[PDB]
């Protein structure tokens, strides 16, 4: 499937866990950390 | 006559700031030294004089790949 | 700025138009000759410099200035 | 047969995908074009050879040598390029004429910066990476430009080391076209550096004009009712010589305009072919 | 290699007639910008009122002047084939015929006012050519109309290049194929100096020579057709008007001791001071002797005289050994005499290289 | 598109015809095109006329009228060739380095006669023909060599270093059938060049010369016009004239223009038409004795 894709992109989530709770740290709202990467097109053309 | 053409695409996988690299060997260098003259003589000259003709002769009695 | 001893021990070479303009100008009539001897290109070279220093401090590059031709940023 | 590739500069997207969006008709050449190609070998940064900072002779003689090219794409988030050739097809021929002066159906295309007065060429001195492009006018527009650029030197020469200039210097010189008006050579005491580079030029052609009609006098009369004299008729020969090759500037790249895009408004969809 | 460009023109310089293949159409000049360039280049010599009233009789003359020199793409910037060949090819091949052609044709065409407007133009290329100014210097290379409509007083004809024109197969003309052909006066004798085989691919040059006699001018619009080398044509046609390039160097000279003594001066006796003896003294008083020349002269106009040859790469053939017949052809009102051709195409660039002599 | 047959002669000896099927590449050049040829015209027996050698001029002129051509791969069955006509692309040709020296980039290859050395002289054993072949470069020694042969036949009537390279030449005159064809082209070159910006010249001598004394480009000058400033106080040095009107003349203008016509005419007649640009891809464009390259048409 790349006839039409009109450069698509693609999104993933990543947690980042340190270590289980054990006391008032206190807890707080988590990073939610993305990353974004775009894809490419590559060919090779010879003559024979 | 035709031409073969595969026309493809690649995607990453992860983050391209996580990598170590270092210099293994290099070529011997090998240069011309030692007794090496300049070029200004025939990179154009300068402010002219009246000692023009005595410069020049000097210049053609001295004369008789790398610079420096 | 640098040694607060003293001042630098070249006063010939250290003006403006002290011997870089005089000499090797281009226009009046060996890289490192005309690269640290016109104030122009040496300050656009300065300026490259510190511009690729704090693109590489905030964020590839490109693989250049500080790699392929050395003496470069780090002379 | 082969796919050519270049790189997007970071940390510069607002202001470079701006002036792409406005400019979509842009002329792109490689003096060697290769599968990957960088931008800091076809700028001015590049031009520095021999030496010596590159001046106008050495621009106009790098443009003789280099190749012929263009590119159609406008993209804010992909910029490309795309093989140009006969055998390869090249779907979409649009281009822009960048430069706003009008032109006419059926002209030449040659490469002369306007360097000399009105250069108005402005570019981006925040990274020293700037591709100057030339205006295109047809081979008899630009004699006429070169012929009068020269005369203007010459006279201005003559009145500085003449100490007793003459009254007349412009007399009527205005260039129209179908009853227009062009408003050219409306400042005198600007000055620019491009001219240390000429007055060696007109020396030389001066001396050459002088020796060759003084020749005529010095070999036989014939419409007249230790030293050899001859290393200075082998310089004049040679010089000659070196200057044929140097004068060759025809045309390569052919202009087919359809209707006309400049009858009311010059900066429309021009079309231009491969000839 | 083949592009279809249309022009936005109603009627320039031609008539709503039944259009016809085989014709050449070129691009003229404002005649603002002419003089103007030549305002300078005139050199005086003659009086310069001729030329405004020639210019203001071509403006009256002209129809909507309102049009010319403003507007958008609508103008006077084009000319047919017919008007051209009732205007130079009068004297060619045959004049008791060609008299005959233009007679028929200012009467099939205008029948009103015909012969005032040819006089009026050749008032004014009199006017134009007498006045040494050459409009050859911003003529460009144009193509060739080919088309075939008509609506209410409106017509729009395509032009086409070089390329497989009669391979396309438009199916647009009377015959599956397109129609190829040239007037009577495109070829002139040359085996008198080429009598040798014309082994090799031939090449359609076009020549325009000018004249320069006593108060008296006039234009000759040639077509060449010749397998020699380009810088070789300007010898050949030298050679061929050498009967006529005498006269006109003697009547292109309008708008003395030498020094034998160099070659004994050269080595002995020789006093070089062309900088000691001007920088040091003021040279206000010394300069006394000298040398005089004993005469005096002011211009030396010797390039715009010897200007009397021209030719240009326009049309080219894809193959060679091509044979001409003389036949006869039957349209429009009247019968004219036409020579049919085959394996010709058109198309190049109006590359300008001539070779004065 | 279209390609020429030439048929091939008898006795055919393998030792030219293993060299002819391995290297496929060599410029020659032909005067009478035709797309059936048997024998030709490239006959040395046939272009020595009356038996004299030919003159240097005479080649010279000869290679001009005559048009170019470039030798196309060879097969058994039968002999192509492709010709230089129209500047439109021609697919399958083959060319190499036949020059010891490297060339640059986009330039135009010419024809010339052998003058540089004695190059090797293949005896065919053929009856129809036999070809030799030049070992010469386009310009780079041609502009000298040019202005070295014209130097002597205007004065009838050697060593060139370059990069620590000496280069050795022969020269031979011997005919005057050009001297007639060069004494008419410099008298014509000679009447075209004077026009009236002399006279104001040689009347500015002093002002010149006081403006370059405080410029510094007086030695690249001086170097070469040993007679030129001799000849400067020789002259009459006029007063400033009276134009006839000063409104509408400029004769700056006139000269500058007739300079560009006569410099324009002199470059297309000294000037060999051929359209061959090459352009390299991925190595380097300068080429090397010893390696193969491809066509390229722009």
């Amino acid at each position: 499937e790349l006839a039409y894709v009109r450069d698509g992109v693609i999104q993933f989530e990543v947690q980042q866990p340190m270590i289980a709770r054990d006391g008032p740290h206190p807890v707080d709202q988590p990073v939610h950390n993305y990353m974004v990467k775009r894809i490419h097109k590559r060919s090779l053309s010879a003559a024979f | 006559n035709f031409t073969l053409t595969q026309p493809r695409a690649h995607v990453d996988l992860g983050v391209g700031y996580t990598a170590v690299c270092a210099t293994a060997a290099l070529r011997c260098p090998l240069t011309d030294m030692g007794n090496t003259a300049q070029n200004l003589f025939f990179s154009r000259g300068g402010v002219p004089m009246l000692h023009d003709n005595v410069t020049e002769s000097l210049r053609r009695i001295t004369a008789s790949a790398s610079v420096c | 700025v640098a040694y607060t001893d003293r001042a630098t021990l070249n006063p010939w070479a250290s003006q403006k138009h002290s011997y870089g303009d005089r000499l090797y100008n281009g226009t009046y009539n060996y890289s490192p000759c005309f690269k640290f001897f016109t104030p122009a290109e040496v300050n656009t070279n300065c300026n490259t410099l510190d511009r690729l220093l704090m693109e590489a401090k905030a964020v590839p590059p490109g693989s250049t200035e500080m790699t392929q031709d050395p003496c470069g940023l780090f002379q | 047969p082969f796919e050519i590739e270049v790189l997007l500069p970071g940390e510069l997207s607002p202001a470079e995908t701006s002036a792409l969006q406005k400019c979509e008709g842009k002329i792109i050449t490689f003096s060697t074009l290769r599968h990957r190609a960088s931008l800091v070998d076809i700028a001015l940064s590049s031009y520095y050879i021999n030496g010596a900072p590159p001046d106008t002779l050495s621009l106009l003689e790098a443009y003789r040598m280099r190749f012929a090219a263009v590119i159609t794409r406008v993209i804010p988030g992909k910029l490309l390029a795309h093989a140009i050739g006969v055998g390869t097809p090249t779907p979409g021929l649009f281009i822009q004429n960048t430069s706003p002066v009008d032109l006419c159906n059926g002209d030449y295309i040659c490469l002369l910066p306007p360097v000399f007065g009105s250069a108005d060429s402005i570019r981006l001195d925040s990274v020293g990476l700037e591709i100057v492009f030339p205006l295109t006018i047809p081979q008899t527009l630009m004699r006429e430009i070169i012929a009068k650029v020269v005369a203007r030197a010459v006279e201005r020469t003559a009145a500085g080391a003449q100490i007793l200039p003459h009254e007349v210097l412009r007399g009527a010189d205005v260039i129209c076209y179908n009853g227009r008006r062009y408003e050219l050579e409306t400042n005198l005491q600007h000055r620019d550096g491009s001219d240390a580079a000429i007055r060696t030029l007109v020396l030389n052609l001066m001396f050459s004009i002088n020796e060759g009609c003084l020749l005529l006098l010095a070999l036989i009369p014939t419409l007249l009712v230790r030293f050899p004299i001859y290393e200075t008729i082998s310089s004049w020969i040679s010089t000659s010589s070196r200057l044929g090759d140097t004068l060759g500037t025809r045309a390569i790249l052919r202009v087919c305009v359809f209707d006309g895009p400049s009858t009311v408004h010059p900066g429309d969809r021009t079309a231009v072919i491969q000839v | 290699t083949t592009q279809l460009i249309q022009q936005v023109s109603l009627t320039d310089f031609f008539r709503p007639d039944i259009e016809h293949a085989g014709s050449i159409v070129l691009i003229l000049r404002h005649p603002s910008d002419m003089i103007g360039e030549a305002n300078t280049l005139t050199q005086a010599g003659r009086d310069p009122d001729v030329l405004l009233e020639g210019l203001r009789n071509l403006f009256n003359a002209c129809t909507a002047p309102w049009t010319v020199g403003e507007g958008g793409g609508l103008r006077a910037y084009v000319t047919s084939l017919s008007f051209i060949a009732a205007c130079r090819a009068e004297e060619y091949t045959d004049k008791q015929a060609a008299d005959a052609n233009r007679t028929a044709i200012v009467s099939a065409y205008g029948c009103s006012r015909m012969e005032t407007r040819l006089i009026r133009f050749s008032e004014c290329l009199r006017a134009m050519v007498q006045c040494h100014v050459f409009p050859h210097r911003f003529i460009s290379f144009f193509g060739s109309l080919l088309e075939y409509t008509i609506q209410d007083n409106l017509c729009n004809i395509t032009a086409v290049a070089k390329g497989p024109q009669e391979a396309a197969r438009t199916d647009k003309t009377s015959t599956r194929r397109v129609t190829a052909n040239i007037p009577a006066c495109v070829f002139w004798d040359v085996d008198k100096d080429l009598h040798l085989s014309a082994d090799g691919l031939k090449h359609v040059f076009l020549v325009f020579v000018y004249t320069q006699r006593r108060q008296r001018e006039g234009v000759r619009l040639h077509l060449a057709l010749s397998q020699l080398n380009e810088q070789c044509f300007g010898r050949g046609i030298g050679f061929l008007l050498g009967r006529i390039r005498a006269e006109n160097a003697a009547w292109g000279t309008e708008g003395t001791r030498a020094l034998p003594l160099v070659q004994l001066s050269n080595d002995p006796t020789s006093p070089r001071c062309s900088i000691g003896e001007i920088t040091g003294v003021n040279w206000n008083l010394a300069r006394q002797r000298l040398y005089q020349w004993t005469g005096d002269f002011r211009g030396l106009p010797t390039q715009l005289s010897c200007m009397y040859a021209a030719y240009t790469l326009i049309g080219t053939i894809p193959s060679e050994s091509v044979r001409y017949t003389r036949r006869m052809e039957r349209f429009g009102g009247y019968n004219v005499p036409t020579i049919w051709l085959e394996g010709v195409v058109w198309g190049g660039t109006n590359t300008w290289n001539e070779c004065y002599y």
